[PDB]
């Protein structure tokens, strides 16, 4: 589930 | 609608972005540079807007894209939030295509929609806020890639973001 890691930065 | 030429704003820029001389590109530089304070300037996202933004009417840009994951580019209602950690979403008021994990997406929310459209290089983003729609079109041939459809409320800003350190995007003329 959710985002990758850095990803969650966008 | 109506073609329209855009500069980013570098003080709405996450200080860790590196926006090009003329304003049009942008890649994630590693670390943060002691850029002066603004209510504008996300802080944590990796996101820059551009300086105009748009409250009626029809309008349309072109952005060349990295081949790299890390990007993602649309649209912001101008009440997006700066400061803190938001969720990149239409919800927190983010409307964009992305390329992460080797694949293309159109960011709905809460499950993002994979699309199926080739190699993107360059991409018309074409806003209507007469009826309400974000779309975005592979400028080579025109082919439609995804249309969000929101009765904007406010005014609405071209969308930049970058999050890892091997790709980019740069306003097209």
């Amino acid at each position: 589930v959710g985002t990758t890691l850095e990803a969650l930065f966008q | 609608e109506e073609k329209v030429e855009l500069t980013l704003d570098p003080d709405t820029a996450n200080p860790r972005l590196i926006l090009s001389l003329d304003l049009k590109g942008v890649r994630l530089g590693e670390r943060a540079q002691d850029l002066p304070n603004h209510p504008c300037r996300f802080d944590t996202n990796t996101r820059v807007l551009a300086s105009c933004g748009f409250s009626s009417g029809r309008h349309h840009w072109e952005v060349e894209v990295g081949s790299k994951d890390g990007w993602a580019f649309g649209v912001a209602r101008e009440s997006v939030r700066r400061k803190g950690l938001t969720p990149f979403t239409p919800e927190e008021g983010v409307w964009a295509l992305q390329l992460n994990g080797g694949q293309y997406w159109a960011v709905t929310s809460p499950e993002r929609s994979p699309l199926s459209c080739g190699h993107l290089s360059r991409v018309r983003v074409a806003l209507d806020l007469e009826v309400g729609a974000v779309s975005f079109y592979a400028v080579e041939d025109m082919r439609h890639l995804y249309t969000f459809r929101v009765n904007f409320q406010e005014r609405v800003f071209p969308l930049f973001s970058v999050c890892s350190t091997g790709t980019y995007l740069r306003i097209w003329p």
